[PDB]
């Protein structure tokens, strides 16, 4: 796996932060104290899914009507072959 | 009687006979020994002393 996203990047390096904050590892040679058992960690590190935004926000408008956006990205990307076609025909005349 | 007294015959020593060896079974005879499956490689040795799984828990 490889990471190409930095929320996510960040998100599990805090829950390994939280980790080792939230272990104590015993030495190899012991002494061994009482430890008093944990029967899992999903539980106490819990996948967690984020917040988007808050549910408050003011309104702004654009007068772009946000239907004509998708209209007009789908007609592009369907003539961008021709588009670029006429765009090279003419770039090449003489 | 004989049966002991040629054990002190042949005693700490290889090979000894086929009626005083044990008779286990076949497939726990035709098998791994304790020290044939803890033969591992000087390579997966280190990996063992360096890196072994600690004793840990969760409460800080």
């Amino acid at each position: 796996r490889q990471n190409r996203n930095q929320e996510i990047f960040d998100a599990n390096v805090q829950r390994l932060k939280e980790y080792q904050s939230k272990i104590i590892v015993f030495p190899r040679n012991g002494k061994a104290p009482e430890a008093e058992q944990v029967l899992s960690a999903a539980a106490t590190f819990p996948i967690a899914q984020p917040a988007t935004d808050v549910e408050a926000r003011a309104v702004q408008d654009n007068g772009e009507s946000a239907f004509r956006t998708l209209r007009l990205a789908r007609s592009e990307k369907k003539f961008r072959g021709i588009r670029e076609k006429r765009a090279r025909e003419k770039a090449e005349a003489e | 009687q004989q049966r002991e007294a040629v054990r002190q015959l042949y005693k700490g020593k290889k090979y000894q006979p086929k009626d005083l060896r044990a008779k286990k079974t076949r497939a726990l005879r035709r098998a791994l020994t304790k020290f044939e499956a803890s033969q591992v490689t000087e390579k997966q040795r280190k990996k063992q002393i360096a890196f072994p799984q600690r004793k840990y828990a969760i409460k800080a």
